[PDB]
């Protein structure tokens, strides 16, 4: 588990989605 | 483009690719945007892929997604996508993302995570140590 990449991956997904 | 950056984009790719077949269709783009309270039209979804689509098969594989992220998409009116995205995470609007809200956004994006994992994600973004993520920490995390 890589916390920083799971978190920044999910923030990147919402950025692109909005 | 760094190792951690290709791994973050691979992580963002995996959340749009809902069936896990290696391509993102217009349908998966639409379904993920609607689950985050957005409502794109078929023509806007088709232009979004047509911009990224280098080889022309109508979908976005991970090499194309990677090209998109490197030569980043431009702002028309929304220059602060950080605040827009922050509002998706900060559900009650008090200015602080708690572990409960982050767990909620990960489940909406389709992934089961342990409370320790969510707590480690909060710990990564938390600069001052209060156990929550404010706006300034969210921005620093991305910038
Ligand atoms: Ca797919
Ligand atoms: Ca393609
Ligand atoms: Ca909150
Ligand atoms: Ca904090
Ligand atoms: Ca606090």
């Amino acid at each position: 588990f890589n916390a920083r990449r799971k978190l920044k991956g999910a923030i990147l997904t919402t950025m692109l989605a909005t | 483009l760094t190792e951690e950056q290709i791994a973050e984009f691979k992580e963002a790719f995996s959340l749009f690719d809902k069936d896990g077949d290696g391509t993102i269709t217009t349908k998966e783009l639409g379904t993920v945007m609607r689950s985050l309270g957005q409502n794109p039209t078929e023509a806007e979804l088709q232009d979004m892929i047509n911009e990224v689509d280098a080889d022309g098969n109508g979908t976005i594989d991970f090499p194309e997604f990677l090209t998109m992220m490197a030569r980043k998409m431009k702002d028309t009116d929304s220059e602060e996508e950080i605040r827009e995205a922050f509002r998706v995470f900060d559900k009650d609007g008090n200015g602080y993302i708690s572990a409960a809200e982050l767990r909620h956004v990960m489940t909406n994006l389709g992934e089961k995570l342990t409370d320790e994992e969510v707590d480690e994600m909060i710990r990564e973004a938390d600069i001052d140590g209060d156990g929550q993520v404010n706006y300034e920490e969210f921005v620093q995390m991305m910038t």
